[PDB]
């Protein structure tokens, strides 16, 4: 399951994953309806759902 | 609805510029509204969505809008 | 040997389609669809929304 950045996501704090637009990332849990894990530019971190829209549509 | 991203107006749109080649309805947005999005890429200028401030759905620029946090 | 002058700026989004910043002039090359022509500006040829022009 990939998602892609629709927006850039600088985060300051640790355990939040940080990208940039156009970026995909692979999502490792998606349980919360709020805040998503997920694996991106060799880390992975929290970042907010709605930055983020599926890559299968 | 769908398991998609919701995003939170911040700049209204009322249809200017118009989706190009008028290929889909404008959404008009205001600020605040909430858009469920239906149809979007981060390298695309236009993405769709239903307001559901207004419970309407169309095209808009999505330079009016960020992520509903 | 038409000119349309651009209304707002333009992003090709697909092949094919030709970009522009609102104020630039662009040079008709076919009418023929309703909603997209074909034009040049900036040493480029593609297909532009017509909807994003005014005549000059």
């Amino acid at each position: 399951t990939y998602v892609q950045a629709l927006f850039d996501f600088d985060p300051q704090e640790d355990g939040e994953l940080g990208f940039r637009r156009g970026d995909f990332i692979h999502v490792m849990d998606n349980s919360d309806p709020n805040w998503w894990k997920g694996a991106c530019h060799g880390q992975t971190g929290m970042f907010p759902r709605n930055y983020v829209t599926p890559v299968n549509r | 609805g769908s398991h998609m991203p919701k995003m939170e107006v911040f700049q209204e749109y009322y249809g200017i510029p118009p989706p190009p080649g008028a290929f889909g309805p404008f959404l008009r947005l205001n600020p605040g509204d909430i858009v469920e999005l239906t149809k979007a890429e981060a390298e695309h200028n236009w993405w769709e969505g239903r307001n559901t401030a207004t419970n309407e759905v169309g095209w808009f620029p999505c330079n009016r809008v960020h992520p509903y946090v």
